[PDB]
């Protein structure tokens, strides 16, 4: 045998791990590997928006620290 | 009045029409009759949408639940014309003419 | 040359896809469908080879024609066999199958299968055991491996 | 950038039903005492690779009774539909984010079943019909005892988001909060997908082929392949429901490998229930979801109701 | 004037609304029926009423699938009219693409009035609400405040449909 | 024909939803809230045949703020104006209204 | 009270679902009224901030009302900090 | 837009291979080849023919069970109002009213199958 | 300090809508720069056609269809 099973299944396993595995990659590498934002409601949009505005680069995840007030 | 407006408003005269319009089934009417409540619906919500009346947004989910019973109203009827007569013609359906 | 290695290639593979899949239609007539439910059976497992049975005509590649065939029964097994889509092949299972057997000189059996539809491998038997028949359906894949279809196109 | 996230997810689940088949055939070959596929390649792994060229080097047939346009579009819409199906899950995170994933997961679920009865009706023949009926009279069983059920299930999420049933979960699954639910949706989920004992639809013992009895090649392969795709799905959307896995926000991998093995744990059950009973009757199996799920699952809905109100165990997440 | 999604998406609906009004066979109907459906559905999800649509696309769907068996059961032909098998119905179809043409173009070239009073059209982006507030939404606080505020709403809507059970069934009993 | 009910009981079955500045969840307005609260105010207890006249000015303010239908014909008129102008070519946008600003918080 | 045993008797031989859905349903309905909870969670749905509080006007009269968020005045939520 | 354009990738996908399984293999079809399929005879009618229907009542039913989900389904959400009183009453008169049609279709044998 | 934000933004933008505005429409003779359509002289919220009406498309979409077609 029954383990001449497990071989097919393990593929099976392996086509199942490459979505989500590659989503999450793709998740970071466009959003500086910080874990892409999640807006529900409007008001997490407007903090995006306001993101975006205060980096300059018109990028909401190119964040801003405290040196930015001087 | 926007473009969608319209588009949507057109869509409930050409249901309308198609109801008012008798070919030869009554299934056909009862299509064109969910038509006009699926364009009724369409434009229900959209100006609730567009100027938010929070309160009426239940109101086009209530509109669906009496959809229904029209449908049923007119499935069980049409039901019962076929097992008088073998088929859904409104031809059929003359004998109140005397 | 380059055009013939790669159409020789594509035969290569297109044979090989047809030959491990052969689907044979659930059709038997007679006391030879027994002998072909053996071998489905755990013992000889035609599954293994990629054999399955389909009901339906349309999803078959193969007809075992396992059974006599009576003048009742050809218009149907030539509509049955008319409704496979090509490529298609017929194996010839049992003596009533192949040349009429015990029935050859009955006033109503088909003196073998083969008058009605084209026969590529014969099963020779009363019945043939499941082994015979499983002999009979690794031949049919060795001829099917021999064909060369793109090969005699490129050539054409 | 999202095309490729478009690809990524839609060809390993392309290659996920093809293996799947081989893994169904050779579990029932085992479970039969019998061995499965294993000359083709070796243990049978080159078997879907075979499966395929061949079903796509095979002619289609276009029936002379059948209208032509419907049958074609059938087996589009229904391959398209489950393929659609995967992108509001989220494992650990949706390639699609919805505010209302399981609506939609339900709107497509109805969707998909108007491609079966298509199909069907299009042929003009009399065993596809018969198909196609029985097909409405399964999806008039099963659609609102599922819909109750998942409504039952979410109160205790608090949203229909997909996503927060991994932080409804963190520290017990659902299935110990919710298991005669639990096992109401896994009957509902075998009834949804046509599958054993309730392939009543394709009815091999009975309707030679069913619905798809003059599809052929190419297009039976896309029915064939979607019909495997709706069973995965099917099966993820459970495993994600009932029972949670930790989702460690640094390692999205570990929550990866459990969502995958909890999703081959289910879909082996399916083969197993497959290889272990027989074929219900479609009546049978309406009055089934009528006279003995619907009753219990309204009684479960008012409890599940009641529950977070007396128990002060409201989700948040208004 | 922007991208023209809405604009495209209430055109597909009209254009359905005349597929299945031309009645060509209640298949074809619901066929139409359902794509309207599925369309009306993105037109109110561009609007943010997401759960209305996906509500009216799931009751229609399973409207529709019971209507399908009726057809079928009852609604039935030798030979099933489609648009083009018939001169009335493609008669039908090619009047109401022809009239939707014409009022659309009579609507983007000038703004006069058809039937209730003269627009300007310009795209639909035009009429939002700049809305910024809120960690919920609207909608599903206006639909959610039917136990809480439409106590009288919810008892006339569940003595409707009890009362319609019983009506269906007085009326297909026979006899 | 109309028997107040409602009224005579206090029973408030469908006044809820008469309008669109009564209570709604969580005190999300409407968006003529204003409009509309005014308009009913100053035709509040005069009869719809005086409110129809003596009220006219609240009730042109809140058909305006649902519709915009002014405001429509004022921006598509300015919109049409200033598409002559850069078609005769004679406006120069500033860089703000191309997408080239500098965004504030 | 002697028959209605013999009732549910042959109900629970015959038909156990039916009785079963009828249980559920019945402590469905009956429970939440005697339970101690509820206005618990009448109370946690009700300390929601959903709104922002917007602030009153001085005028001196207000004992009750706070000046600053610290201050011992308003509702406390510790009740909540140890249900 | 993103959900756009997955749903036009789907649809592109599935019409191509739609497309390359029909013009990849040889065609040979004939008017034999092409005829509708019974077991192994010619039909005698058509399959387009009345088909009689025994669960219709329960077709019926189910449209009207189906708008009694769009009722129920908002109740996570109604959960969360401050009156919880009002909407456990509501909810809990909503499914009584459902579990009432249910009991009186069964009780006047509206379940069973037309014979 | 949201609320301070947007009400700079707003009236940033439709200070600058009222000098473009002021601009383009001096060559029209009986044209009012900056009447109002309202009788009212209180304050009433823009309509994203006021604030973005003479922006670039994309800006337009962003602030229309942004929230709704991020998922
Ligand atoms: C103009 C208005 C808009 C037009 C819409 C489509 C454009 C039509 C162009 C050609 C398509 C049909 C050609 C044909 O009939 O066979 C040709 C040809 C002739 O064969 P034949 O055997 O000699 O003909 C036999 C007889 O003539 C009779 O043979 P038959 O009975 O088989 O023909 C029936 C056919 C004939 O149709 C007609 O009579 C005229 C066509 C007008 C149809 C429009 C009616 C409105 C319906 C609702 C609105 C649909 C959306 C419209 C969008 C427009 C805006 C962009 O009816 C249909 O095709 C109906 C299906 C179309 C709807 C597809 C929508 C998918 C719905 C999926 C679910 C939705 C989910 C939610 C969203 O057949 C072939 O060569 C094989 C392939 C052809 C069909 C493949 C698939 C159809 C093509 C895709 C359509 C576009 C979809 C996007
Ligand atoms: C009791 O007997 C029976 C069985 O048991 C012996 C069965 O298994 C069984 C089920 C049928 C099997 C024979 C399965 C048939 C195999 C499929 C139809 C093949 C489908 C697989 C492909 C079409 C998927 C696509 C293949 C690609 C490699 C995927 C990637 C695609 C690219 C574009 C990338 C039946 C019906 C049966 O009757
Ligand atoms: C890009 C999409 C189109 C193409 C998709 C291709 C998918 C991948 C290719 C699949 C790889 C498998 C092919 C090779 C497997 C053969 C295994 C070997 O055993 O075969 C032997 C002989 O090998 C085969 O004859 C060779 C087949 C393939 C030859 C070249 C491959 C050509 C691939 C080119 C693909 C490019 C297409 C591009 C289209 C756009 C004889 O075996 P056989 O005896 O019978 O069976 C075993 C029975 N036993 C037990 C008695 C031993
Ligand atoms: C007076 C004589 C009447 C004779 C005619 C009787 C026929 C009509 C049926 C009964 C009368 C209906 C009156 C109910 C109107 C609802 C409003 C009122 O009752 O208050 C509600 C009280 O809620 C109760 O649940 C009322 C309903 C309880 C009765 C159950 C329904 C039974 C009706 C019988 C007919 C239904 C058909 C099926 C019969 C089994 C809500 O109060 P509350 O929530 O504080 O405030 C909400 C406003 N907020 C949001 C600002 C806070
Ligand atoms: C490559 C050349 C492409 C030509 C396409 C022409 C299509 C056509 O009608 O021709 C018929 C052609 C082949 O038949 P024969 O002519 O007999 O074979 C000749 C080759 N020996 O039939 C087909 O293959 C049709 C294929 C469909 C094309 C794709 C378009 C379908 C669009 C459907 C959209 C609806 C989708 C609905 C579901 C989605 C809903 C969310
Ligand atoms: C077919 C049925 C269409 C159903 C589409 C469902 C898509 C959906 O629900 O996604 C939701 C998502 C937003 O919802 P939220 O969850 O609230 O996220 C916003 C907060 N971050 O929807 C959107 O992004 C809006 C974008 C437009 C929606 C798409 C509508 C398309 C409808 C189908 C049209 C098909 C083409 C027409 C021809 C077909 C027949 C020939
Ligand atoms: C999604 C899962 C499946 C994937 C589908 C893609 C499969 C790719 C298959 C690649 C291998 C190539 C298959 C070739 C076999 C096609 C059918 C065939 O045998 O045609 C035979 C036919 C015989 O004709 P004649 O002998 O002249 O006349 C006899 C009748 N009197 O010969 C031909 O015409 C075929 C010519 C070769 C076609 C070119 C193939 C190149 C590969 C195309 C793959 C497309 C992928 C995209
Ligand atoms: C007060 C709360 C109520 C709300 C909760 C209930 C939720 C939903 C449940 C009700 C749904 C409909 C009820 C079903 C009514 C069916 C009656 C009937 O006629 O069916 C009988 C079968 O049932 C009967 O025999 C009649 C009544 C049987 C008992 C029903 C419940 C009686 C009381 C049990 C519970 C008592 C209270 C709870 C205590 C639990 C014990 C500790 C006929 O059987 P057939 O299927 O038609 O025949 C096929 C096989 N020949
Ligand atoms: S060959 Fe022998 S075993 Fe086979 S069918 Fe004929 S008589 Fe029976």
């Amino acid at each position: 045998m029954w383990f001449e099973i497990l071989p097919g299944i393990a593929v099976m396993a392996a086509c199942l791990f490459i979505p989500g595995m590659a989503t999450a990659h793709i998740h970071k590498f466009t959003n500086g590997g910080k874990e892409k934002r999640v807006a529900h409601f409007s008001y997490q949009w407007n903090l995006m928006e306001r993101d975006r505005r205060i980096s300059g680069v018109n990028r909401y995840h190119v964040t801003k620290g405290l040196e930015n007030i001087d | 009045m926007p473009l969608v407006y319209m588009n949507i408003i057109m869509a409930f005269a050409i249901a309308l029409a198609g109801l008012l319009m008798y070919r030869s089934h009554l299934m056909s009417s009862l299509l064109c009759l969910e038509g006009m409540m699926l364009s009724l619906f369409i434009m229900s919500t959209l100006i609730i949408l567009n100027t938010h009346f929070t309160l009426a947004n239940m109101m086009p989910i209530i509109l669906l639940v009496f959809a229904a019973c029209e449908a049923a109203l007119g499935l069980s009827l049409l039901v019962m014309v076929s097992n008088t007569y073998g088929t859904d013609y409104v031809q059929n359906l003359n004998l109140l003419q005397c | 040359s380059r055009g013939e290695y790669v159409v020789a290639k594509l035969d290569d593979l297109v044979n090989w896809a047809r030959r491990s899949s052969l689907w044979p239609m659930t059709f038997g007539l007679a006391c030879c469908a027994v002998e072909m439910m053996h071998m489905a059976a755990p013992r000889y497992d035609m599954d293994r080879f990629g054999v399955v049975f389909r009901a339906s005509p349309r999803q078959s590649d193969v007809m075992i024609v396992a059974g006599t065939l009576t003048n009742k029964m050809a218009p149907a097994l030539r509509k049955v066999y008319d409704q496979m889509p090509e490529p298609r092949y017929v194996v010839s299972m049992g003596s009533c199958a192949n040349g009429g057997g015990y029935y050859h000189y009955s006033y109503s059996v088909v003196r073998g299968c083969d008058r009605i539809v084209p026969v590529d491998i014969y099963v020779p038997g009363c019945p043939p055991t499941a082994e015979a028949l499983l002999y009979g359906i690794l031949q049919l894949q060795r001829k099917i491996k021999r064909e060369k279809r793109l090969r005699i196109w490129y050539r054409r | 950038m999202f095309m490729i996230n478009i690809l990524s997810l839609i060809i390993p689940i392309l290659l996920a039903v093809a293996f799947l088949t081989l893994v169904e055939r050779k579990v029932l070959g085992y479970m039969q005492l019998r061995k499965g596929p294993n000359v083709v390649g070796p243990y049978g792994l080159l078997q879907p690779i075979a499966d395929a060229l061949k079903l796509f080097t095979k002619e289609p047939l276009r029936p002379a009774t059948s209208s032509i346009s419907m049958f074609i579009i059938a087996p589009i819409l229904a391959l398209s539909l489950a393929l659609t199906m995967w992108v509001p899950l989220p494992m650990p995170y949706p390639l699609i984010n919805m505010n209302l994933g399981v609506l939609f997961m339900l709107a497509m679920s109805s969707l998909a079943v108007y491609s079966i009865l298509w199909s069907g009706w299009a042929s003009n023949s009399k065993y596809a019909l018969i198909g196609a009926l029985r097909a409405v009279a399964q999806t008039i069983s099963y659609e609102v005892t599922l819909a109750i059920i998942l409504l039952s299930v979410l109160l205790m999420n608090g949203s229909y988001t997909l996503s927060t049933l991994i932080t409804t979960q963190e520290h017990i699954w659902m299935i110990f909060t919710s298991w005669p639910l639990a096992m109401m949706w896994f009957i509902s989920t075998l009834a949804e997908t046509n599958r054993a004992p309730f392939d009543l639809t394709e009815g091999e013992s009975e309707l030679v082929s069913g619905f798809n009895v003059e599809y052929a090649a190419g297009p039976f392969a896309m029915f064939f392949m979607a019909e495997y795709a709706n069973i995965i799905m099917m099966n993820a959307f459970t495993a994600i429901l009932f029972l949670g896995a930790s989702h460690d926000p640094h390692t999205p991998e570990l929550y990866t490998i459990n969502f995958v093995l909890k999703t081959l744990a289910l879909t082996i059950t399916f083969l197993w229930i497959r290889a272990s009973y027989p074929r219900f009757r479609y009546d049978q199996l309406m009055h089934l979801l009528w006279k003995s799920f619907l009753p219990l699952t309204l009684a479960l809905c008012m409890w599940h109701i009641s529950l977070p109100i007396m128990t002060a165990s409201i989700p948040p997440q208004s | 004037m922007t991208m023209y999604i809405a604009f495209i998406l209430s055109t597909i609906f009209v254009i359905g609304f005349v597929g299945f009004s031309s009645k060509p066979s209640p298949i074809y109907g619901g066929l139409g029926l359902i794509v309207s459906g599925g369309v009306g559905c993105g037109i109110v999800l561009n609007f943010g009423g997401s759960f209305l649509g996906l509500m009216v696309f799931l009751i229609y769907l399973g409207g529709m699938l019971v209507v399908f068996g009726y057809t079928t059961a009852m609604a039935t032909e030798m030979y099933p009219e489609v648009w083009v098998s018939n001169k009335t119905v493609f008669g039908a179809f090619v009047s109401g693409l022809m009239m939707e043409f014409c009022m659309v173009y009579y609507a983007l070239k000038e703004e006069e009035v058809e039937i209730i009073f003269k627009f300007n059209g310009l795209g639909d982006w035009v009429i939002y609400d700049t809305g910024d507030s809120g960690f919920f939404s609207e909608e599903a606080m206006g639909i959610a405040a039917l136990y809480s505020y439409g106590t009288w709403l919810v008892i006339v809507t569940g003595w409707s449909l009890l009362i319609g059970v019983v009506v269906i069934m007085e009326i297909t009993r026979g006899n | 024909p109309f028997f107040d009910v409602q009224k005579r009981l206090g029973l408030d079955l469908d006044r809820w939803m008469t309008i669109q500045s009564a209570e709604q969840p969580h005190k999300i307005p409407g968006r003529c809230h204003a409009f509309e609260k005014e308009w009913i105010e100053c035709a509040h207890g005069i009869g719809g045949i005086r409110a129809e006249k003596e009220c006219k000015i609240e009730f042109d303010d809140f058909v305006e703020c649902l519709l915009r239908q002014k405001t429509m014909k004022r921006l598509s008129a300015i919109k049409r104006q200033r598409d002559k102008l850069i078609k005769e070519g004679k406006y120069t946008p500033p860089p703000h209204h191309l997408g080239k600003e500098d965004p504030r918080p | 009270a002697g028959r209605i045993a013999s009732f549910l008797k042959n109900a629970w031989a015959k038909e156990p679902v039916l009785v079963a859905s009828f249980a559920i349903g019945g402590l469905a309905i009956i429970l939440p009224s005697l339970s101690p909870y509820t206005n618990y969670a009448i109370r946690i749905n009700r300390a929601t901030p959903y709104n922002y509080p917007v602030p009153l006007r001085d005028d001196g009269n207000m004992p009750d009302v706070p000046s600053h968020p610290q201050d011992p005045q308003g509702p406390s939520l510790e009740w909540l900090k140890n249900l | 837009m993103n959900i756009m354009l997955t749903l036009l990738t789907n649809v592109t996908l599935a019409s191509l291979l739609v497309l390359i399984a029909f013009w990849l293999p040889q065609l040979n079809a004939y008017s034999e080849k092409t005829s509708p399929y019974e077991c192994g005879f010619d039909p005698m009618g058509s399959a387009r023919l009345p088909f009689s229907m025994k669960f219709f009542l329960v077709a019926i039913t189910f449209l009207l069970f189906d708008l009694e989900i769009a009722l129920l389904l908002p109740l996570p959400w109604a959960s969360q109002t401050n009156n919880l009183k009002t909407m456990l009453t509501m909810a809990l008169f909503l499914l009584i009213l459902l579990a009432a049609s249910l009991a009186y279709e069964w009780t006047q044998k509206g379940l069973e199958w037309a014979e | 300090l949201f609320q301070a934000e947007k009400d700079r933004r707003v009236l940033q933008m439709l200070r600058e809508n009222l000098e473009e505005e002021a601009i383009i429409m001096k060559d029209v003779p009986d044209w009012k720069v900056g009447e109002s359509v309202f009788h009212t002289t209180r304050w009433v919220t823009p309509m994203m056609g006021e604030l973005y009406g003479l922006r670039t498309n994309e800006e337009i979409l962003s602030a229309t269809y942004g929230f709704i077609w991020y998922t």
